[PDB]
Order: C-alpha cells, then structure tokens, then sequence
C-alpha cells in the first residue's frame, strides 16, 4: 500500500488515511494534501 | 490652404474578423503515454522524481484556462434574451444572423455555413492521448450569442449596463450616429437607403463565405496545430532512440532486468524528452490564444455591447456595432462600418468676418459653392445658412490668418 | 499479411495463424479517472465520473469481479447517469437548471444541495428573460 | 536529472513571467485610463 | 557562417518600410483621420490642428488667436529631439536591447 | 547534449517571440488609434 | 470648497517612444550542425525519431509570424501617398 502520513510538531501520528478505501482516498495521495478547497480533481489509474 | 473634402453620400459596410478563443481540449496520463500495462516500467520511471505529476498538471491548468477563457468572453451577461416575435425593425432584415427556431438547433443561418467552412480531421485513444469535452458544448454556444443580439439590437447598448432599456432599432442608429460626428437627420431621411444597403451587406458577405474563397485562415492553424503537435506525439512513439525495438514488451521478453536496467531507463530518458516538448509547446500556445482570447473578450466589451470611439479597432471604419457569431474553436464579428462615399471638391475657410467681429464654426466645418458660403456637419455635406445660431463670436478679425468677409442671416427679428 | 499497423505503428489487427481469421486487438484501459467532491472537511460521499466507456463494460474493462469488493459498489447500481462526457456514478439526476458551480463537462456539473447529496445537472445559461420591443 | 530539473522550472517560470507580464501591461493600461482620466470604454473598468 | 545557422532576409525590405512611414506621413499630415477609415479627404492643416483641439475639449477659437505662438514652440519641440538622440546617453534602449 | 543545447534556444527564442507579438500588437493597436485617428484614452500615447 | 484651476497658457512637447516589432529571423539545419561533414553521424540522429523535422517549422513558424508583424503595424493603408509641391503647412517646417 501507498500510505501518507502526517506528523504533528511532536512527531506523534495522531491520524493516517489509508489511500486504497474508495476513489475518494485516491485524492489525497493524488494531491499530497488533506484539506483542499472543492472542486473536481483526477486521480492516476491505480487498478491491477 | 483653402481647399476641403466633404463627403456628398456616404455607404455602409460590413466586414468580417476571426480571432480564436479556445484551443483544443487535450490531457496526457501519467503513466499511459510512457509504458502502459506494465508495473515493471512504473518502478524505473518513478525513480526520475516527479515530472508526470508536473507536466499533467500543467496540462490540466491549461483546461481550467481553456473553459475559463470562453466564460470570459462569451458569459458577459447573466440573463438570455430573446428576441421579440414581430421582426418589424423599420425596413432592416434580421433572419440570415438569428438562429431559426424551424430547425432542431440553435445555430444560426451563418453558423451552419462557417461550421463546415473550416473543419477538426479521433481515434488513437488507445496510447493515453485523450479529449476532454469542452464545458460549453455547440448547442450553449450559440444560445449565448442569440441572447447576446438580443440585447444589442433590441434593447441598445444599456444591457451591457444594467438592466435592459427597450429602444427603436430605428432609433438606436439614429442616434449612435451622433458617436462618429454626424447629426441624427440623416439617417431619418434615409432610413429606406442604408436598410436596403445593409441587406444587401450581409448577402455580400454570405456569397463569398459560401463559396470556395476561404476566409476562414486563422481557425484551421490553430486547429492544426493541436492536430499536427499531437500527430507528431503519437509518431514519436515508433522511434526507438537508439534502443534494439521500439516497443518494451519485446524487450520485456528480450533482455533481464538486470540486464534491462540500462536498456529500459534510455527509453524512458528519451520518451520524456519527448513528451516534455510537447507540454512546453502547448503553454507557448496557449499563451498566445489566452493573449487572442482577451483580445476577443475586449472585443465583447468594447465592439459589441456599445459604441467604440477608437479608429481601426472593430473592422475597418467608422464603428456603429457588431454581431457576434459562433465559430468552432473562436468567434466571428461581423463590424458594420460606416465609409464615406465620393465627395465634392469644396473651397473652404476658417472664418468670417462679418462687422469686424470673427465667427467660428460651433460644430462643423466652412464650406462654399464657389461664390455663396454654407455651414455643415465635418462627416457630411448638409449645407445650412450662416446664422448667429450655429456660430459664436470670439476675438477681433486681424488675428486669424485666412478669413474671408461674408454676411450673415439675423432670424430674430426678420 | 501478418500484422496491420496504423499511424501510431502499433499491431491493432492480427491475423489468426489457425483459423485464418480477420480480427482486431484494442485495449481499454481508460486511466483517467476523474472524481466530483465538495470541499473535503464538509462531506465524505462523492461522485465518480468515468470518461467515455458508457459505463456497460466496467466489470468487464477493468476485470472488478475478482477485485476488492469495494470497488464493485460504484461499478454498477442505480445510481447511473450518462452524459456527452461518459458515465457519472454517484449522483443523482435532476430536472431543474441551476447556475453550477463545479465544472465538470458536456454540459453537466455538481453542487451541493438538499437528507444531503450530490446532485448532477444540465447548467442554467441564465434566467430567461424578454425585452418589451416594438 | 537535475539541469532537467532545472529547464522545467526556468521554461515554466518564462511561460509564467509573460503571464504576470500581460497582467501587469493590463492593469498598467487601466492604471492610465480608469484613474487617471474619465474612461469612455464600455465594461473596461467595471460592469456598466 | 559556420554550424548551420542561416539568416533569412525580412519580408519587407529596410527601404520600403521607411516608405509605409512616408505615407503614413503625408496621411496623417494631409487627411488626419479620413484616411484611416475609407477614401483620403484633403484638409487644410491649420484647420486639422483646431479639430483635434475640439476632441480635448480646447475651443476652436484657441488655434487661430495662438496660430503664431504654437508654430514656432512645435518646431522647437521638434528640434529638441535631435539634441536628445545624438547625445551619449542613448533613449534608444529598448531597441538596442 | 547537442540537441538539449539546440532545444532550450529554441524554447527561448519561443518565449521571445511571444512577447514580440505582445508588443507588436500593442504597436500595431498604437499605430490604429495613435496615428491613423485621434485617441481619448488618458495617457495612451505618450504622456499628455 | 470654492478653489479651481483654469491654466493660462499651453505647453506643446514631443515624447518618443520605442516598442520593438520584430526581430533577426533565424533558421538552423540538424543535418549539418548536430554532425559537420559526417554521414557516420547523421544515421544516429536518424534513430531520434522526428525531432529536427520538428524544430525546423517552429523556428521556420516564428520567421512566418514575424514578417506577419512588420505587415501589421506599418501595411495598414492600402494607398502610398506623396507630399505636395507646395509646403504651406500654417507656419509648421516638418522637412525634418
Ligand atoms: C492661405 O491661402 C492663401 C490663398 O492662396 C495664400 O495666399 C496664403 O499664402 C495661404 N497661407 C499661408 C500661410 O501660406
Ligand atoms: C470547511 O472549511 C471551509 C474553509 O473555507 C469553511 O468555510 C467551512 O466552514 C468548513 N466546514 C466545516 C464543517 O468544517
Ligand atoms: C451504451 O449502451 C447502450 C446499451 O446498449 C446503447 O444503447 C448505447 O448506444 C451505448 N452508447 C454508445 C455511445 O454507443
Ligand atoms: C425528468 O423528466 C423525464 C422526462 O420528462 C422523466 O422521464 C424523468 O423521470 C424526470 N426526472 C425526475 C427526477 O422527475
Ligand atoms: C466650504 O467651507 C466654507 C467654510 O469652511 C463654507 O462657507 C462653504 O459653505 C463650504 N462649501 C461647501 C460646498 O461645503
């Protein structure tokens, strides 16, 4: 799998987000980021 | 240094100019230009870092322009007109520019003629090249301009403006006249003349674009160029670039992966290469149609939703307005210019002298017969008596070079 | 013959060195998977659009039937629209015309508005109006 | 890889100057115009 | 030269385009804005300086009490341009960039 | 390296001649309102 | 509240002003200059496919759309004037 993590100041992961759940999570690691204004985006085929 | 040249009748004419506005709507995948249905070509391109997820999104930022730049042009106004029933415009005929609600579409009579005037040739989808639909489809476009003449031609120039304030045609040139110099008379005394020589104005130019005389020069290179450039691009892939076959599932079945390493990468290196010029040489152009497209949208602005005083900037003449048209790819203006026709060899002067005191002209020009003087408008040659009413008296008569003496009509007390 | 070529110089019809049969090979593989979604701290349903498959061949293209079950949710259903673009999954349709705010294209776009969901629509080019002329 | 790294960003950076370039002429041109002096220009310095 | 660079002339020619100029010239001089916009109408040019005054707003009657005073300060404003180009420091800057 | 070298001066003589043509047109607008006619707009055609 | 400004007198001044409208146009042939004088080298460039069939209608498209901005600033009259014999111009002396 293809995971982003996200790091507070500590360091702790208080939250992951696996990129595998549904087209929806393909965004984000599409994009590199969480909180992103609304639009439409396209992600990279990832099927096998 | 006493001779004047004063139109004596004057001609309409309407001409045509073409400018694109937007470009063909392309999008190139990542990882289905380089090497398709291969997880083993993803690994070894995903080591040069990170040039599809740049060159994709520059891609894409160019469709945000594309749809951004017909909005800014097209979607000037936020409600559609439509034009009224009765098309009793005082002699003018209006149905050769209007969509005609007979047919199943909302092209207009011209637009048909100028979608096939200039044509697109589609189906080498297969290799990651794709087209995106534009956000305006050819049914909205001309629903745009539709409303756009029926607000211009109906309801003046005040819909570019606020809300829309209903007006005469025959009044709206009337006094759109008074734009360019010349007084609102004359067109009531020739309301019948400039009708019939407008129609025949749009038939003019209805022959030529229907027949073989391509006018239509500037929409087929943009065309082409988002034709030729991607032809050039699916070519590319037959190249080998010095590798043992153009194509990676032979050498999937050629050479080992420890042995494939130096051959693969030098493919990758050089169809790169390859697709790095062609993003590059879409923003150029698309530049410059973005440069075009703001041209046209000052065009929407300033040649059509009122009167332009700047010479030579819509057609070709005196502005009065302009109907926008479709176009595949672009838009048509169609500039109704107002030319002088052959004038009358005047003998002019600055001034008269009447009691030692000077007269000057209020608004108009000097002009004589030969031995009687008369006053009329610069553009046109009404001459009128010389009264105290047209004119204003300032300085004495030993100050302006080439005043003439002459006498002048009192209508106050006659 | 052999093989054909085209102007891509690629092998797109073959014939069978047994039966002597004419026959084409094209992959679909439609790579450029495009999802519509509000701002994402707002809602977490979304809407998938696939471009130009008339979505018939979904399970079919991509193989999903032995796939992760959670891609088979959004390959088939009741909730199907096709537009000029392709297939839309995961909205529902409705007849009025608003002024939209997500591009989408063909014509059709999304917006958020009322039970919550996504609705997909033909855009509204402006309110209609008429001027009193004579 | 890296003077390739370099002729995107510089290419794009051009591509990009000659946008601000023609924004800037643009409000360099409403800057003599729209202030400066009484525009006549129909929707050139705001609706209407 | 050398290594395959080859310069090709311009379309128009250094001689003809002084000549555009030439006649943009005698048409700005003699026609004004007539000629821009269909058929050459001659005019007087004392009488096209007081035409432009009008569309700045300066009453025609300016020109004409002022006739004297303006020819000799135009001229000498003309004059002023050979004294700023044939200086070292050049104002031809952006051409020879 | 050759044709790398060949193909930036082809990417700056593009980027060039982009903004040629935004001065050309810009000359070419001038040459129709501040020569061929008469002009209104405020500080268009030099200063005054 | 009550101060305006009408001016007495007027001052008539020249500027000049320099806008570029074309440039050198320039064209280069791979045959010769990616390998001098060697047809040992030019097949190697043969196997990159259609690049410099390429460059050459880019640098050959600035050259066409470069003569057409010398039409376009100056070729906008269809008609080429002269000067009149006489040279009453009401006190302007423009043989500079
Ligand atoms: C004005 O016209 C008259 C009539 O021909 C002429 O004699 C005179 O010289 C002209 N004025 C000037 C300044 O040349
Ligand atoms: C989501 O973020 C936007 C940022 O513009 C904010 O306006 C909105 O209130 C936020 N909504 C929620 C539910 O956090
Ligand atoms: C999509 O499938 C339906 C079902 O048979 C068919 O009627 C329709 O023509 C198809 N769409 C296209 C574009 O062929
Ligand atoms: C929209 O209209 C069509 C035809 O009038 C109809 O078949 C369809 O059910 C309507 N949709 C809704 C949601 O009512
Ligand atoms: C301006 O101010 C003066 C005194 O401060 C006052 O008399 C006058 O009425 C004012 N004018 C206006 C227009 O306010």
């Amino acid at each position: 799998r293809t995971f982003l993590l996200k790091y507070n100041e500590n360091g702790t992961i208080t939250d992951a987000v696996d990129c595998a759940l549904d087209p929806l999570s393909e965004t984000k690691c599409t994009l590199k980021s969480f909180t992103v204004e609304k639009g439409i985006y396209q992600t990279s085929n990832f099927r096998v | 240094n006493n001779s004047i040249a004063i139109p004596t009748n004057f001609t309409i004419s309407v001409t045509t100019e073409i400018l694109p506005v937007s470009m063909t709507k392309t999008s190139v995948d990542c990882t289905m230009y380089i090497c398709g249905d291969s997880t083993e070509c993803s690994n070894l391109l995903l080591q040069y870092g990170s040039f599809c997820t740049q060159l994709n999104r520059a891609l894409t930022g160019i469709a945000v322009e594309q749809d951004k730049n017909t909005q800014e042009v097209f979607a000037q106004v936020k409600q559609i007109y439509k034009t009224p029933p009765i098309k009793d415009f005082g002699g003018f005929n209006f149905s050769q520019i209007l969509p005609d609600p007979s047919k199943p579409s909302k092209r207009s009579f011209i637009e048909d003629l100028l979608f096939n005037k200039v044509t697109l040739a589609c189906a080498q989808k297969f290799n990651g090249l794709t087209v995106l639909p534009p956000l305006l489809t050819d049914e909205m476009i001309a629903q745009y301009t539709s409303a756009l003449l029926a607000g211009t031609i109906t309801s003046g120039w005040t819909f570019g403006a606020g809300a829309a304030l209903q007006i005469p045609f025959a009044m709206q040139m009337a006094y759109r006249f008074n734009g360019i110099g010349v007084t609102q008379n004359v067109l009531y005394e020739n309301q019948k003349l400039i009708a019939n020589q407008f129609n025949s104005a749009i038939g003019k130019i209805q022959d030529s674009l229907s027949s073989t005389a391509s006018a239509l020069g500037k929409l087929q290179d943009v065309v082409n160029q988002n034709a030729q450039a991607l032809n050039t691009l699916v070519k590319q892939l037959s190249s080998n670039f010095g590798a043992i076959s153009s194509v990676l599932n032979d050498i999937l079945s050629r050479l080992d992966p420890p042995e494939a390493e130096v051959q693969i990468d030098r493919l990758i290196t050089g169809r790169l290469q390859s697709l790095q010029t062609y993003v590059t040489q879409q923003l150029i152009r698309a530049a410059e149609i973005r440069a075009s497209a703001n041209l046209a949208a000052t065009k929407m602005s300033e040649c059509v939703l009122g009167q332009s005083k700047r010479v030579d900037f819509c057609g070709k003449g005196y502005h009065l307005m302009s109907f926008p048209q479709s176009a595949p790819h672009g838009v048509v203006f169609l500039h109704v210019t107002y030319v002088p026709a052959q004038e009358k060899n005047f003998t002019t002067a600055p001034a008269i002298c009447h009691d030692g005191k000077a007269h000057f002209p209020r608004e108009g020009v000097f002009v004589s017969n030969g031995t009687h003087w008369f006053v009329t408008q610069r553009n046109f040659y009404e001459p009128q008596i010389i009264t105290t009413d047209n004119t204003f008296v300032s300085g004495n008569c030993d100050v302006v070079i080439g005043i003439v003496n002459n006498t002048v009509y009192d209508p106050l007390q006659p | 013959q052999q093989f054909g070529r085209d102007i891509a110089d690629t092998t797109d019809a073959v014939r069978d060195p047994q039966t002597l049969e004419i026959l084409d090979i094209t992959p679909c593989s439609f790579g450029g998977v495009s999802v519509i979604t509000p701002g994402t701290n707002t809602s977490n349903q979304v809407a998938v659009l696939y471009q130009d498959v008339n979505c018939t061949e979904v399970p079919v293209a991509i193989h999903a039937d032995q796939l992760t079950p959670t891609w088979r949710v959004y390959s088939t259903g009741s909730n199907v629209f096709q537009t000029r673009a392709g297939c839309l999954i995961g909205a529902e349709h409705v007849n009025n015309s608003y002024e939209c705010d997500i591009p989408i294209g063909a014509g059709i776009c999304a917006s958020y508005q009322t039970s919550q969901s996504i609705i997909a629509y033909t855009m509204s080019l402006g309110a209609e109006n008429s001027v009193a002329y004579s």
